[PDB]
Order: C-alpha cells, then sequence, then structure tokens
C-alpha cells in the first residue's frame, strides 16, 4: 500500500513536471519573440543615430 | 588698355559668378540638410553597435 500510493504520486508528479515544463516553453517563446523585437529596436536605433 | 565700360562688364560678369557661388552655397541639399551651405554644423555618422 505505501509502495502503490508512492507511485500514484510520483506519477501525478512527472505530470506536474511536464506542466512546468510546458509553462517554460511558452515564457521561453515569449521570451524569444521580445528579443526579436530587441534586435529590431537595436537595428533601428544605430541607424537613427546617425546625424 | 581696358576702359571703363569693358571693366564694368567684367564686374558685372563676376556678380554673376559670385551670386552663382552663394546659390550653389544656399541650395547644395541632402536629405533636407543645406551641406555646403551658411548653417551646416558637422555631423556624426554613427559607424558601429556600441555608441
Amino acid at each position: 500500500n505505501r509502495f502503490t500510493a508512492n507511485v500514484r504520486g510520483l506519477t501525478q508528479a512527472a505530470r506536474n513536471a511536464n506542466d512546468g515544463i510546458s509553462l517554460a516553453q511558452t515564457t521561453e517563446g515569449a521570451a524569444s519573440e521580445v528579443n526579436t523585437h530587441l534586435q529590431r529596436i537595436r537595428e533601428l536605433t544605430v541607424q537613427a543615430s546617425n546625424g | 588698355s581696358y576702359s571703363q565700360e569693358q571693366l564694368d562688364s567684367v564686374q558685372g560678369e563676376i556678380n554673376q559668378r559670385l551670386a552663382d557661388i552663394d546659390r550653389i552655397s544656399e541650395q547644395t541639399d541632402f536629405n533636407g540638410v543645406k551641406v555646403l551651405s551658411d548653417s551646416a554644423k558637422p555631423l556624426t555618422l554613427q559607424v558601429g553597435a556600441n555608441d
């Protein structure tokens, strides 16, 4: 019974960790898009810095 | 050897040339910048990242 309870707990924990992986993936994608923006702002700042 | 009238004609030609020089100064334009003019501060030309 202890083994069964531990096994179900560990499997549900694996599911929780999969959800954590997915959350990190969404955050990573959003941050990557912000990065792609920041490259464009940097390039345009270099452009407009010309007098 | 030139009398006063021919000197006056020469001076008229010189005045025309000077007027053209002044015209070139006031009107040499580049992207809305009177570069070769009486109001032309030196430029910057940002060349590279890391201003």
